This record gives structure tokens, C-alpha cells and sequence, in this order.
């Protein structure tokens, strides 16, 4: 993996979902599923659970 | 005495024709004695060279060599008591006199430092000679060899080849330092080697000054401190530091507290203090005029072209100056124009309403001449007054246009038709409306910009283009253009200038102004709907700063939509931040001020300081600049009112933070749309000087006038040496006095002694050892005629005219042949107006002074009532003259206006004449020339001529005969200025002068020291020494590209890996550091050479930075008289007047190193100290740092073991560096997310593409030579501009602004022209040679006529390749021309005659056929020579529509013609060939009359294809396959992938492949290279060898998925 911060929001540290090739937090995870299911940071699908 | 018998017989072959060589030889032959033979037998060699400069010019040689006061007393002239100078030749006539000096040097270095002394010693003689009433014309002679005519050039070298031995023997057989400068003067032509060993063979005396230096400048440096003692010292220092100064609250950094910044920014930006209104269109004054024009026109003709045709014939008839003045030559064709208007009312029943009120005449108006609206009743009175003055004005000047004249006209009877004054009263009564009013000096209704739909905002910028175009060609109006009627609350506007601009098919606008030229004006803007007038306002702005938006509505409406589509993640956020940003982008261009440039640049530092984790403490008291007006608030509420909107809301506004950073960074850089121009240059040099002196007198080191040669007095010495030991005080353990320049002397000792041993990451092993035209004055830099040249070309013109009418005896001067000379050597009535009007106003105001003093001097050349006391001289005129001296410099602000009318208007007397006499015999220009301004309406210049008329400016000596410093002036070739024995601080000849100038950067103006000519040759030595030492270093990146590329490649991977990476700066790195620091560093280095392991001597460098310790910074002359009139620099002047009151014109100093002199000698100093400080954190905070350097900005990347607990790491890091006068600027910002280096910002995981520096750099810098060269620069800036991925849609709208700047410019269009439209992928694959094929085959849209030339190219190129010869004799087949070479190739490849019949019928009309376009050999040779050997833009585009729409084409015969004349000779050919593409490709039979230009396009197609197959591919040939959605924001990296069918290393082979092509052009000036090098030399538009010796130079292209996958593909 890369650097230990969220790839989206830059200012979080803890409880991070190991996504495809970049971290992601539970705060900004809710604000991606309502647009679509394809991401908008790496453009490959993600796990839901 | 072994050559003494040879010497008298050697020089007997020079005949004493005159009395100047008879007296020399009889005291030469009568002295066989070597003691005067090298004084009296040696002063003859000057006396033969001095006579050459009196036979060429008009002259009488000086045989007595005597004074000037009694050379004016040989004529009967009262004594002026001049200073004592001696001329080497004069010539007097009447009351003018021609001093001519004579001096000769060989090397240039001590030539210009003789010319600058001679010209100053001559021009400090006029001011005492002016008071006697005679003016001078001074000349000098530059000679770089001996080229005498009176001998035959084969015996004078025998002098200096046989007198060079006689003085060595003469002083060996029988005064100290006056010997070898004579040798360096007498010798042969010096192909002299210049290096660091040149300093070694000097004398090196002492001064009893450098000992009190060395008591202060090398003492503490012992330079061999043991490396086991520094560690225990620094542990005590940190143990002092943390317990002492950090915990009691004096640390310099902090933790950013990320809410307190967005409490601070509101009071930073939202100026709730002042009283501006919220509505944006109200406060500004030009946004209002856009809003008033654009809602009066949106919610809502053969006689016209006849009138404009005779108008454009009047424009050609004006520029000849034939009617002996500039008044009745304008009323004359005013009469012509009003007669041609009144000969329209007798035509159709209605025409002056239905076809003229919709066009060129509004109510009570008429348009004519240069640009003047003349408005009929006033015009009617003037003609009646002129015919009242003269009974029959139009009987001879009616047709003086035949004889002594062009005698080609079309005005049938309007020349002679007397305008019936009893007829124009009806027309003057019919159209009557309110007159134009032009202003100087409550509630709102402006419809709330956010409440407009997304179509009626484009109709702001399409009024902004059309108002900006009428602003720009209000520069083109002719710069003399004096009106016919002259002369502040509100002015009703009688007559004034005018420009026009179309909006729709009935209504137009106008633009009214009074002052022509490039300064600020007082404009007014009108509409004309259907005849009705409606005033819509007034504003006050400046013309040439509006060149940014001239045609670029689609550009600046495509990027305010590109930048918005980055925010498709909060849709409600986008639909609000869209219609607030476009108000900002209007608000910048509609008010270009430096301040709302500087402020928007100041937010790329606020923005790193909020993504990072540590910001410097003082920066919020630096991002504020006070609103000097009430217009820089409405911009500073849409910028800050945007950062409050999307940096931080009170909720969790951190959804997608990366695009937020990108879109705020390209709003911080939205700064750059404003033109860097320095709005006025006398208020720029006050700021430049005030930034120069304030870090200097605060510390106390500036002095007044030094000697400029060697010595300093004692009181001047004391301030220098006290500044020296005050610079080095700064004891190590006091936290006060930390913002003070200088070094801690005990810390620098460790810093150099640890460097001696090999423990720093760099170490001094130092491979390949280092020891291997007009030029202006230095007090006014940045200008274009410095004050020395403005008299030198005067004296050249007077000497050229004084000889021309004494060869025959004309004694009359022609008022164009006296303007023919100056206007020639600065840069037949047609040739004058060809090259008069291609100046700038900065030069027109100089050309007037040159014409002025030349005609006054010519009037004085043959020359051999004051009771107008309306206003008494008693207290006015005499005082003004004395205070202002000469009449020429007299001010006009001393009196009222009407007194200039009444004192001029004395009756006719002996002062005047009549019949202004266009031949004008000499001796009358003091009375003829005044009447020409007595009849033209001007008065003031007539007042100056009337005043300058009426007398209103008023044996021991033989031991001294050896060359001593009293015996300097005996010779011209003595070379008095020669370097002979350097001293502790000087060089016995000069003292390293400079001069001041600014650089015009974006935010803050950078100063720049222009240096003299000795100073460059003494600076390049030191600079290449440091380039040699820093070549063997490992961490700088200033000159080497490779290490900079390694630093960027490290920074990418080390941001992504959890580092803590900083981004520093150094505040005033220029004017703080000093050469004495570089001395104290260069004393104790070792630098052991790898060839010979020893300690080299650096004494030739240690004894030349002492020269840079004592520089002489001038003051500019443009600031010494504006501070004299009336601000701590002003106090520095006005306390140095209460000393001895001489002006402070020189500042010897201690601490400057101006930015751009000693540049690489701080590139190492910014590296040694950085490695010391980067060792200070490997040892006291157990990490492993690494610190790069670009001499002004740094980045010290830091790894951490195993998140900002370690402020102690960083706040200590500043605290040592301030001990070495490397300060950390408050612009610095350190954290772990954003980091910068030379403005290339590296955000996490990516790079920010930074869209708005490239488009803002390509909208400007349109430099015009030819309309093919201008489609090279902007094509290249489009090639770089896709490497950061702007779009293609922004790329294809720069490439119609660049096309319509041409299609407006007279040139018309041509199939190459500007670069193409609809470009998608080919920026990745291929240079400019590829895109033209996609442009040409875009015309043939059916693709059925270039298919055959592609098939013939498939026949040819497979045959011309290797393994076969197949006509390698094509070197002569190309040179037949262009039109028939394809007629060879096609029947070579083989077809009928009918194929050539259906191919050669296509022809494109060219303009650079025989010669190329002229406006005042291919480009191949000038392209190769640069591999062989080594003003405001909006006034440099007007010269591309003023000297191009006039005569600029050339034919094969001797001659020139117009462009409209060529396009008038082409017919209409509707039969399907002209109907392919209109106005671009023609038929063959439509080119009958003009038939000598037309090449085919198809030959150019074939030559481009055989160029491209050489350069790449074997796939340019195929027919285009028709192309193949992903998200709009998925951009990714591609590589070029080119297949090149040559072999590389072409650095020399292009030179060896012109012998087979053209031998004499090479005389005077591989496997497949040769067959497509003769396909390049026959035209210009091809460009191979510029693209094969270089490479593609980006190779890392990054593009969108939606604009890299959507494209075509062309496989094989
Ligand atoms: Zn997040
Ligand atoms: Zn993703």
C-alpha cells in the first residue's frame, strides 16, 4: 500500500477500509455510493462490506 | 643602440607635404641621441595618425596645440573664461565650431573607458560656452588599428616591431610602473589570452589599509577545528536552547490551529471597515459601461463603400506633406469630403438617412482624415473664414496636385467645386440632436448578476472584445495629428477623435477621446441605434493594458467552464461557485491593477499554510495590502468570499479535498491575466531605489562620492571598517539581535573546518581544475536613447550636411533632406512616410529634439523690440530662463494660456516673412521657420523661436620627457587607462562601476544591476570559477538539468511515503549578503586537485572578490531630480545636503551582491552551509535528512524514525541559520502534504496541472515579424500547453485568436496560416511538419484529389530508400522552381498528360514568392549558425497592422507594391474549383492578370509528405480510419512512441551535406539525409533540421481519457 492517510479527505488517521489501491475512511464512504458504484479516485470498483 | 642606424633610413618614405611634418623631421634627423629619440622621435607616430582624422572630416589641423579660450579670441568674441582643455583639431565657421578629438586603442576594454571620458569632458564645456552665445558640435573617433593613407601600411609595423627592442636596451644600458603599459599599448594586434593567470604578472603593492582589514577579516578563522569537539559544543548549545528560549515563548513557528486561520481570513479580506456597496457593477466605472452597452442592444450600400473608398484615397493623399503646412492641407480635403457628402443629397430621394444615419454620420456629425469627427456647423464656419482670408483659395491649390505632385487622382469636380454655403444650411438644419458630452470628475438597479440565465453572460464578453478592439486601435492614430480647433467640469465635445465598433446590423458604437498616444486618457462611449444618440457614460483607463481580451471571448469563456467542471462531486456547490467565479474573471480584466494582481498571487502561500502543519508566525501581517481605491475591494470580496465558501464550512467540508486544492490553486494563479508592464516608469525607479537603500542605511554603511581610482580618505575609511567589524559581531548565545545581517564568527569556523575533513555529504575533490556597436552610459538604464547618443548623431548629421553643400555651393537646405539623414541612421516623399510612421512615441519625442537642435545649429552656422510687457519680465521670463537655463527646457506651467496667444501676436517686423519658401536658402531659418508656426495655429513653439531669436540665452625637462604621469596627454596611443599595478581594493584604472534597472516580474519588481564592460570581463572569471567548483559538487541544481531532474524524481516518491518535507525561502537573499563573507569562506578551503594532490592557491580569486567588496553602485538620473523637488530614502538625501551639498551619485558599500552578478558564488555558499545544517539534525535529533538547493529556494526532506511533536526539530533549524545571514522568509511554509520548488507543486499522488499560467502566457506574447514566424511561437506554446493537459477545446480557441489577429491584419488567409482546428491526438505524435497535412487534407473533404499524390509518394519513397539508387541526381531537378518539379516527378512515376492537367490546375495565391515581406538566402543558414557559433506588446502589434497594410510586398524586378492592388486582380471562377473552399483555393484561368505568384498546394503536400516519411512513420500515407464514454476527469500518462527512419548524432553531418548542394553559400557564410535536405532549402515553411538535431523535449504527455481514446488511428 501507499501512505497511511485517506486518499480522499487527507485529514484522518483511523479505522480505514483497505480498498483497491488506496485507503478510504468511513466518513467519506457514504458520499460516494449515492452517485454511483464506480469510484471517482481510481476508477475501478470497490468492496461494499 | 643597435637599431639606431636603421631607424632614420627606415622612415624616410613619408613625404612632408605640409608644415606639420617638416618641423618634426629637422629636429628628428638632427638628434643622433637615444635620450630624446624615444620622446621627440616617438611623438611623430601620434602626429601621423592624428592627421587622418582631419582629412576625412571637415577640419583644420592644430599645429600649435593651444587653448580654446583664445582660439575663440582669434575671432572677435568676448571672453567666456572656459575651462582649460586642448583639442587635437578644430574647425570654426560663423558662430558654430567643430571640435574633433583623436585617440586610438586596440583592445575594447580600455577603449570605451576612454570614449566615456572624452564625451563627458566635451559635454562639460557647453554650459560655459553657451553663455558666450556659440554652440558646439563635438565628435570622437573610434579606431581599433592603424589604417593611415599617407604611408603604405608596410613601414608602420616596422616601427613597433623595431622600437619595441630599443627601449628595453635603452633602459638596460643606462620610471617604475610607467613602462609596461607602454608595451601593452605599442604592441601588435592582440589575439590575447585572458584568464586567471593574467592577474599574476602585476606588481602587487600595498596601501597601509589592508592591515586594518586583516585585523578584522581573517582573525577568528583557524579552519582546523578537531571534529571530536564540535559535538560536545552543540550538545551544550541545544541544552541551552531548549531550557532557555523555547519554553518562555520566543519560538518562531507554531502548529497552524486550523480554525483560527478561517476566523482570521474574514477580517483579512471582507473589508467591513470601509463603505463600499455590495453591488459589483456600481463601484467600478467600466463594468458599468459594459452593463449599459450590453442591455441597450440585446433585449431589443453602394454609396457607403463609395464614401469609404474616397476616404481611403484621402488616407493615401495625406501622407506626402505637400501644401507647405499642416493646416490648410487638412481643411482642403475637409472641403473635398464635405463636397462629396453634399453630392449625395442630389442623388436618390433618400440616402443621407436610410444609408448614412445607419452608418458613418450621426446627428450633426461627419467622419474624416486620420480619425476626426468634425460635426458640421463649426466646420462650415472655418471654410468661410478661409475663403474670406483668401479671395481665390481654390484656383492653384485646386490642381497643384498635378505639377510637382502625384498627378494621379480620382476627385472629379470636388477638388474645384466651391461648397455652396447657401445649400448646406438645409442639411445642417435637417439632422439635429444633442451634442456629444464627455465628463470629467444614487439608488441602484443593476439586476443582480447571479440572477441571469446562462446565455446572457456571454453577451458581456462579446461587448468586452468589441470595446477592447476600439481601445487598441486608438493607438494606431498618427502620433503628430494636430487638430484644427484647440481648447474642467463637463466638456461639450466639438471635435475629437473617434473609433467605431459594430454590434448588430443597424446600430453601432463610438469611442471619443482627445489625447493620442500611449498615456492615460479620458474616454467617452456612445451608441447610435438607428440615428438617435444616447449618452452612456465616461471612464478613465489606460490603453495598452487591455490587450489580453482582444479576441478571446471563446478562450476566457472556455476556461471559466473548464475550471468549473472539476466540481461534479457536490452539484449544489458547483451551481453556486460557477456564477460567482465568472464575475471575478470579468472583474480582473475590467480593472487591471497591480494590487489585485499581487493579492491573488498572495494566496498560493495562504493555501500551503492550511494544507500543511506548521506556518511561520508573521505571515498574516503580510498578505494584506490596503485598498488605495474603491475598486480593489469588489475583487477582494470575491476571492476571500470564495475561500470562505469552499476551504472550510462549519460542517465537514472535506469531501474530495484534492480537486479543492487544484481549483483554489488555479484561482490563486488567476492573477496572471494582468500584463506585467510597470504602469509608469518614473514611479518605478523611486520604488527600485527605495528598495535598494533601506537595508543599507538601517545598518549604517552607505557613503557618498568616492574617488573611483584607488584611494579612500580617513573618515570614509572609518565607516567602512566599522561596518566591517559590526557585520561580524553577533555572539552566539543571545536570542536578541537575530534580524540583523552578518555571521557568527565562531560558528562559521566549525562550518568550514568540518568541511575540510570528509564528513559532509559533499567534499572538495574538485575535478578538472579551473585555472585554464553602441554601448550606453551608466546613469539611465532601461531607456532607448541615452543622452550621449542624442548629441552624437546630431554632430554626425551636421558634419554630413556641412560637406554636401560646400562641394558645389547650393547654400539651401531642403525640409525633407534635412529629415532624411536622422530618420535614416536611426532606423522621395514615399520612403519617408514608409519609415517615419514605424516608430513609437518614446522615439517621436526624441526625433523632435534632434530636428530642433540640428536646425538651430544650422541656423547659427551662417548667422553673423523686447517691449512686450503685458506680463513683466520684471518677475517672470528672465527668472524662468535663468532657473531653467536654455529656452529648449523652459516649462509651460509658468503662465496662463491666452498670454501665449497675445505675446506671440505682435505685428510683422524683421522677425518674420511671408511665402514660407519650401526651398529655404540658409540664413533665414531664424525667420522663415517661425512663420510656419505663425500660420499654423500653435503658439508656444513660436514663443520659443521668438525668444531664441532675440539674443535671450546670454636638464629637468628631458628627465620629465620620459613617460611620466605628467606626460600622459602627449600621445593618443599612450593608453593612460591601462591595468598596471593592482592594489588592495582597486585595479589602477577602474573601480567596478554598475547602474540600476528593474526587471518587471509578476508581483514585486526585482532589481538588476547592469554592468559596465570591464566589470563583465572581471565577473565572468569568478563566475566560471564557481561554475568549476560547483560542477564537482553533488547537490546544487542551478546550471545542471540532470540534478534538478533527480531532485524532482526523489520528491515524487518521497511525498507518497510519509516523509516530512519542507519548502523554504530566504528573505532578501540579494541585498543582505556581502563579498566579505565570501572572502572569509574562501580563506580556509583546501580543494585538493585529483591530478596533483596538493593545496591549490586561490590568490587570483582572493584578490578579485576584494574588488567586488568595493563596488560603486550609481544612482539613476531619472530619480535624482524627482527627489530634488519635494520615504526614508528621501530623508537620506535631505540629510546629506546639510553636509557638503554635492548630490549623492555614488554609493560604495559593504553588503549588496545584487541579484545577477555574483550568482554562482553563492550557489556554493548555499550548499556548504546547508550541508552543515543538514548535519546538525543527523546528530542531535537522530534522523537522516537530505537538503537540495537552487540558490534562493530550498527543500530539506526529512525522514522520521518509526504528528508534529517535533517543532523542536524545526524551530532550532531556523535558529542556527540566522547566525549565518541565511534568514528564513515569512513566506515559508512547512508540513507534510504540499511542497514546492521553483513553482512546481507536488500534491500527494499526483501533480497539479496548473491550467492558468500556460493559457495566460499564450494569450500574451504575440511577437510579430512575419505571419509564418508567428505561427511558430504559438504552435510551440500549444505543444507545451498540452503536456499539462489543458484540453483540446482551449487549444482550438487560441488557434482562432491567432488566426483572426491575422485575418484582421490585412494579410488575408492562406492554406498554411495559423495552425489547424479539430486537433485531438497528433500533439502526441508529431511536430509542426505533421499538422499541416491534416490541415491541407481538411480542405479536400471528399479526399479524392490528394489520394493520387499520396499514391505517387508510395511509388517514390520505397524507391528512394536504401539498397537501390533510383535518381540520387535530384539536386538539380528541384532547383528549376516549384511549379514544374512535380511535372517532372509525376511523369517520372508515370501517368498521362491528363493527370498533370487535373493536378497542376490547383494554385494557392502566395505572397512571399520572389522575395519575402518587408517591414522596417533561406532561414536555413541562420538556423545552422546558432548551432555553429554558441517594449509593450500592445504597441508591437500595431506595427503589424500599420507597416503591413501599406506597401510590403516585393517583386522579382526592382520595386514594391500593395496587397489590395494584388487582390484587385483576381476574377470570379464559380465552376466548382473556386467552389471547393471559398477565397483560399482558386482556379487557373482566374489567375490571368496576376500570374507570377501561384504555386500549387499539391507540390507543398508532396514535399511535406516526403519530409515526414524521412522524419517518422511509414504510416502518414494511409487514408484516415474513422475513430472508435469514460469519465470526463480520468487523465493519465502517455509516451510519444515515434518510429524514426534516420540514425541519430546529426551534430556535424548537416554541415558536410551542403557541398553537394551549394558551395559558395557555404564558402562565404549520412544514409538518407541528402534527398530530403534539398526539399527544405527551396522554401521556409518546412523545418526539418530544427527538429532532427534536438528531440521532442517533453516526452511525458498526460491527457484525458475522453480526449486520448476518442481520436482516430492510422495503422499500416
Ligand atoms: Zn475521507
Ligand atoms: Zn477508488
Amino acid at each position: 500500500y501507499g501512505r497511511y492517510n485517506c486518499k480522499c479527505c487527507w485529514f484522518a488517521d483511523t479505522n480505514l477500509i483497505t480498498c483497491n489501491d488506496h485507503y478510504l475512511c468511513l466518513r467519506c464512504h457514504q458520499t460516494m455510493l449515492r452517485n454511483s458504484e464506480l469510484c471517482h479516485i481510481c476508477w475501478k470498483p470497490l468492496p461494499t462490506s | 643602440d643597435e637599431y639606431v642606424q636603421e631607424l632614420k633610413g627606415l622612415i624616410r618614405k613619408h613625404i612632408p607635404d605640409r608644415c606639420e611634418f617638416a618641423h618634426q623631421k629637422v629636429t628628428f634627423l638632427s638628434q643622433v641621441h637615444p635620450s630624446p629619440l624615444l620622446t621627440e622621435g616617438f611623438k611623430l607616430l601620434s602626429s601621423l595618425v592624428e592627421l587622418e582624422s582631419c582629412e576625412a572630416h571637415a577640419c583644420q589641423a592644430n599645429t600649435d596645440q593651444r587653448f580654446v579660450d583664445v582660439i575663440l579670441s582669434d575671432n572677435g568674441i568676448l571672453c567666456p573664461t572656459l575651462p582649460k582643455v586642448i583639442p587635437d583639431g578644430f574647425k570654426l565657421t560663423g558662430k558654430t565650431l567643430i571640435l574633433l578629438e583623436t585617440f586610438v586603442r586596440v583592445n575594447p576594454d580600455e577603449f570605451e573607458k576612454k570614449w566615456k571620458a572624452d564625451m563627458s569632458k566635451l559635454l562639460n564645456l557647453k554650459h560655459d560656452l553657451q553663455k558666450s552665445g556659440v554652440t558646439l558640435v563635438p565628435i570622437v573617433d573610434g579606431r581599433s588599428n592603424y589604417n593611415n593613407r599617407f604611408v603604405a601600411d608596410w613601414v608602420i609595423e616596422r616601427m613597433r616591431w623595431l622600437l619595441i627592442e630599443i627601449l628595453k636596451a635603452s633602459k638596460s644600458m643606462l620610471e617604475d610602473q610607467e613602462y609596461q603599459r607602454l608595451i601593452h599599448s605599442l604592441s601588435n594586434v592582440k589575439n590575447q589570452s585572458l584568464g586567471l593567470e593574467n592577474l599574476e604578472h602585476l606588481k602587487r603593492n600595498s596601501l597601509d589599509y589592508d592591515e586594518r582589514l586583516n585585523e578584522s577579516l581573517f582573525i577568528g578563522l583557524k579552519g582546523d577545528i578537531r571534529e571530536s569537539t564540535v559535538r560536545e559544543e552543540l550538545i551544550k548549545l541545544k541544552m541551552w536552547f531548549k531550557d532557555e528560549v523555547f519554553s518562555k515563548g520566543l519560538g518562531k513557528f507554531k502548529l497552524t490551529d486550523r480554525r483560527e486561520l478561517l476566523e482570521s481570513l474574514s477580517s483579512l479580506g471582507a473589508h467591513l471597515d470601509s463603505d463600499v456597496s455590495s453591488c459589483p457593477f456600481c463601484n467600478n466605472k467600466l463594468m458599468e459601461i459594459v452593463y449599459n452597452v450590453t442591455f441597450s442592444s440585446v433585449e431589443r450600400t453602394n454609396i457607403e463603400k463609395h464614401y469609404l473608398s474616397v476616404l481611403s484615397l484621402c488616407n493615401k493623399i495625406k501622407g506626402l506633406k505637400v501644401f507647405n503646412t499642416r493646416r490648410n492641407t487638412l481643411l482642403f480635403l475637409d472641403l473635398i469630403m464635405v463636397n462629396l457628402m453634399v453630392d449625395i443629397s442630389e442623388s436618390c430621394q433618400d440616402a443621407i438617412e436610410s444609408l448614412r444615419k445607419s452608418g458613418l454620420i450621426v446627428g450633426q456629425m461627419v467622419m474624416l482624415v486620420n480619425d476626426r469627427v468634425l460635426d458640421i456647423l463649426e466646420a462650415i464656419k472655418l471654410i468661410r473664414k478661409k475663403i474670406g482670408t483668401n479671395p481665390n483659395w481654390v484656383k492653384n491649390c485646386s490642381k497643384i496636385l498635378e505639377r510637382s505632385h502625384p498627378e494621379i487622382w480620382l476627385q472629379l469636380n470636388t477638388l474645384i467645386r466651391q461648397p455652396d454655403f447657401n445649400s448646406l444650411i438645409s442639411i445642417a438644419q435637417y439632422l439635429v440632436s444633442d451634442r456629444p458630452i464627455m465628463r470629467y470628475s444614487k439608488i441602484c438597479r443593476h439586476k443582480l448578476f447571479q440572477e441571469m440565465s446562462s446565455f446572457e453572460q456571454m453577451r458581456l464578453f462579446k461587448t468586452l472584445s468589441s470595446i477592447s478592439l476600439s481601445l487598441i486601435n486608438s493607438m494606431k492614430t498618427s502620433f503628430s495629428s494636430r487638430l484644427l480647433v484647440n481648447e474642467f467640469g463637463n466638456v461639450r465635445l466639438r471635435e475629437c477623435y473617434a473609433q467605431r465598433f459594430y454590434l448588430a446590423e443597424s446600430l453601432v458604437g463610438f469611442l471619443f477621446y482627445q489625447k493620442t498616444g500611449e498615456r492615460s486618457r479620458c474616454y467617452s462611449v456612445y451608441l447610435s441605434d438607428n440615428g438617435v444618440m444616447s449618452e452612456q457614460g465616461s471612464f478613465y483607463c489606460d490603453p495598452k493594458r487591455f490587450f489580453l481580451p482582444v479576441f478571446s471571448d471563446e478562450v476566457l469563456a472556455g476556461m471559466c467552464e473548464e475550471m468549473t467542471s472539476w466540481l461534479d462531486f457536490d452539484t449544489g456547490l458547483m451551481n453556486d461557485t460557477g456564477p460567482i467565479l465568472r464575475l471575478l474573471v470579468l472583474a480582473i480584466l475590467c480593472s487591471p491593477s497591480k494590487r489585485n494582481q499581487t493579492f491573488l498571487q498572495g494566496l498560493r502561500y495562504f493555501l500551503m499554510a492550511f494544507a500543511n502543519q506548521i506556518h511561520h508566525i508573521d505571515l498574516i501581517s503580510k498578505l494584506v495590502v490596503e485598498c488605495k481605491s474603491s475598486s480593489e475591494v469588489v475583487v477582494q470580496r470575491l476571492a476571500v468570499g470564495l475561500f470562505i465558501r469552499l476551504l472550510g464550512g462549519e460542517s465537514d467540508a472535506s469531501s474530495f479535498f484534492s480537486r479543492r486544492f487544484k481549483y483554489l490553486l488555479n484561482v490563486s494563479y488567476l492573477c496572471h491575466l494582468i500584463t506585467k508592464e510597470t504602469p509608469d516608469r518614473l514611479t518605478d525607479q523611486i520604488k527600485c531605489f527605495e528598495k535598494f537603500i533601506e537595508p543599507k542605511v538601517k545598518f549604517g554603511c552607505a557613503v557618498v562620492n568616492p574617488s573611483l581610482n584607488g584611494k579612500l580618505t580617513v573618515d570614509q575609511e572609518d565607516i567602512m571598517i566599522n561596518g566591517l567589524k559590526k557585520f561580524f559581531s553577533k555572539s552566539l548565545r543571545d536570542t536578541e539581535d537575530v534580524q540583523t545581517p552578518g555571521v557568527c564568527k565562531e560558528l562559521l569556523n566549525y562550518c568550514v573546518s568540518l568541511f575540510n575533513r570528509g564528513k559532509l555529504k559533499v567534499s572538495g575533490e574538485l575535478k578538472n581544475n579551473p585555472f585554464r556597436v553602441v554601448i550606453p552610459k551608466l546613469d539611465e538604464l532601461g531607456n532607448i536613447l541615452s543622452t550621449y547618443d542624442k548629441e552624437k548623431l546630431v554632430s554626425a548629421c551636421v558634419s554630413s550636411m556641412a560637406e554636401r553643400f560646400k562641394t558645389k555651393g547650393r547654400y539651401n537646405l531642403d525640409p525633407e533632406s534635412t529629415d532624411y539623414l536622422i530618420l535614416k541612421n536611426l532606423t522621395s516623399q514615399e520612403e519617408l512616410s514608409l519609415m517615419y510612421e514605424t516608430l513609437t512615441e518614446e522615439q517621436v519625442e526624441s526625433f523632435n529634439e534632434i530636428k530642433y537642435d540640428v536646425q538651430v545649429a544650422l541656423a547659427k552656422m551662417a548667422d553673423n523690440s523686447p517691449f512686450g510687457v503685458m506680463k513683466e519680465i520684471r518677475a517672470e521670463v528672465s527668472l524662468h530662463e535663468v532657473k531653467d537655463f536654455d529656452p529648449d527646457v523652459l516649462p509651460s506651467d509658468v503662465y496662463k494660456e491666452l498670454c501665449d496667444a497675445v505675446y506671440k501676436s505682435s505685428e510683422k517686423c524683421n522677425f518674420f516673412l511671408e511665402e514660407v519658401l519650401d526651398v529655404c536658402p540658409l540664413g533665414l531659418l531664424l525667420k522663415n521657420l517661425t512663420t510656419s508656426s505663425y500660420m499654423e495655429e500653435e503658439y508656444f513653439m513660436c514663443f520659443k523661436y521668438l525668444l531664441i531669436q532675440g539674443h535671450f540665452d546670454q636638464a629637468d625637462k628631458l628627465d620629465k620627457s620620459y613617460f611620466t604621469n605628467a606626460a600622459l596627454r602627449n600621445l593618443c596611443f599612450y593608453s593612460e587607462d591601462s591595468p598596471t599595478e593592482f592594489t588592495s581594493i582597486s585595479s589602477n584604472s577602474g573601480n567596478l562601476k554598475f547602474g540600476l534597472s528593474y526587471k518587471e516580474q509578476v508581483g514585486s519588481n526585482r532589481e538588476l544591476y547592469v554592468g559596465d564592460l570591464n566589470t563583465k570581463l572581471m565577473t565572468r572569471l569568478v563566475e566560471d570559477f564557481s561554475e568549476a567548483v560547483g560542477n564537482s559538487m553533488k547537490y546544487t541544481c542551478l546550471n545542471s538539468e540532470k540534478e534538478f531532474e533527480r531532485a524532482i524524481c526523489d520528491m515524487k516518491m518521497a511525498v507518497n511515503n510519509g516523509d516530512l518535507s519542507c519548502s523554504y525561502d530566504h528573505s532578501k537573499w540579494g541585498p543582505t549578503m556581502s563579498p566579505a563573507l565570501f572572502l572569509a569562506l574562501l580563506q580556509m578551503l583546501e580543494l585538493r586537485t585529483p591530478v596533483d594532490r596538493s593545496k591549490i592557491d586561490l590568490d587570483s580569486v582572493k584578490s578579485i572578490l576584494k574588488w567586488h567588496l568595493h563596488k560603486v553602485v550609481e544612482v539613476p538620473i531619472n530619480v535624482a531630480e524627482a527627489y530634488c523637488i519635494g520615504s526614508l530614502s528621501e530623508e537620506f538625501f535631505h540629510q546629506t545636503m546639510q553636509l557638503s551639498g554635492q548630490i549623492p551619485s555614488h554609493i560604495m558599500s559593504v553588503l549588496d551582491m545584487g541579484q545577477g552578478i555574483l550568482h554562482n558564488t553563492s550557489d556554493l555558499y548555499g550548499l556548504i552551509t546547508e550541508q552543515f545544517l543538514c548535519y546538525a539534525l543527523d546528530l542531535l535529533y537522530d534522523v537522516i535528512p537530505v537538503s537540495y538547493t537552487s540558490s534562493d529556494d530550498q527543500i530539506t526532506l526529512v525522514k522520521t524514525p518509526s504528528a508534529a511533536e517535533w517543532l523542536e526539530m524545526i524551530c532550532f533549524h531556523e535558529f542556527l541559520s540566522s547566525k549565518l545571514n541565511k534568514f528564513v522568509s515569512p513566506k515559508s511554509v512547512i508540513g507534510t502534504f504540499v511542497a514546492e520548488f521553483k513553482s512546481r507543486f507536488f500534491v500527494m499522488g499526483e501533480e497539479t496541472p496548473l491550467l492558468t499560467k500556460f493559457v495566460s502566457a499564450a494569450l500574451h506574447n504575440v511577437k510579430c515579424k512575419t505571419p509564418t514566424q508567428l505561427s511558430e511561437t504559438i504552435d510551440t506554446i500549444c505543444d507545451q500547453c498540452i503536456a499539462n493537459g489543458v484540453s483540446t477545446k482551449i487549444v482550438a480557441r487560441i488557434s482562432k485568436r491567432v488566426n483572426q489577429l491575422i485575418r484582421y491584419s490585412g494579410y488575408g488567409d492562406t492554406p498554411f496560416g495559423a495552425i489547424e482546428d479539430q486537433d485531438v491526438k497528433d500533439w502526441v505524435d508529431g511536430s509542426r511538419g505533421y499538422r499541416l497535412q491534416r490541415k491541407i487534407e481538411a480542405i479536400f473533404y471528399d479526399d479524392k484529389e490528394t489520394s493520387f499524390i499520396r499514391n505517387c509518394a508510395r511509388k517514390v519513397f520505397n524507391d528512394i530508400k536504401r539498397g537501390r539508387i533510383f535518381e540520387e541526381n535530384l539536386i538539380n531537378l528541384i532547383g528549376r522552381g516549384g511549379d514544374e518539379a512535380l511535372t517532372g516527378f509525376l511523369q517520372y512515376a508515370g501517368c498521362s498528360e491528363q493527370e498533370v492537367n487535373r493536378v497542376l490546375n490547383y494554385r494557392w495565391v502566395n505572397l512571399s514568392s520572389f522575395g519575402d515581406l518587408r517591414l522596417v538566402v533561406p532561414t536555413l543558414i541562420k538556423t545552422l549558425q546558432s548551432k555553429l557559433s554558441r517594449s509593450s506588446v500592445a504597441s508591437g502589434f500595431i506595427g503589424f497592422c500599420k507597416s503591413m497594410g501599406s506597401k510590403c510586398v516585393r517583386d522579382g524586378k526592382g520595386g514594391f507594391l500593395y496587397i489590395k492592388e494584388v487582390y484587385s486582380g483576381i476574377n470570379v471562377c464559380i465552376c466548382e474549383i473556386c467552389a471547393l473552399k471559398p477565397k483560399i483555393i482558386y482556379c487557373n484561368d482566374s489567375l490571368n492578370k496576376v500570374s507570377q505568384f501561384s504555386k500549387p498546394i499539391l507540390w507543398d503536400y508532396f514535399s511535406l509528405v516526403l519530409t515526414n516519411a524521412c522524419e517518422l512513420g511509414e504510416w502518414v500515407f494511409s487514408t484516415v480510419k474513422e475513430p472508435q464514454l469514460n469519465n470526463q476527469n480520468f487523465f493519465w500518462a502517455v509516451k510519444p512512441k515515434v518510429v524514426r527512419q534516420i540514425e541519430d548524432q546529426l551534430g556535424m553531418n548537416h554541415v558536410l551535406q551542403s557541398i553537394r548542394r551549394n558551395y559558395p553559400v557555404l564558402f562565404d557564410e549520412l544514409k538518407f539525409l541528402d534527398v530530403c535536405i534539398a526539399l527544405d532549402m527551396m522554401n521556409e515553411n518546412l523545418g526539418i533540421i530544427s527538429h532532427l538535431l534536438k528531440t521532442r523535449d517533453n516526452s511525458v504527455y498526460i491527457v484525458k481519457q475522453s480526449d486520448c481514446a476518442l481520436a482516430h488511428i492510422r495503422q499500416s
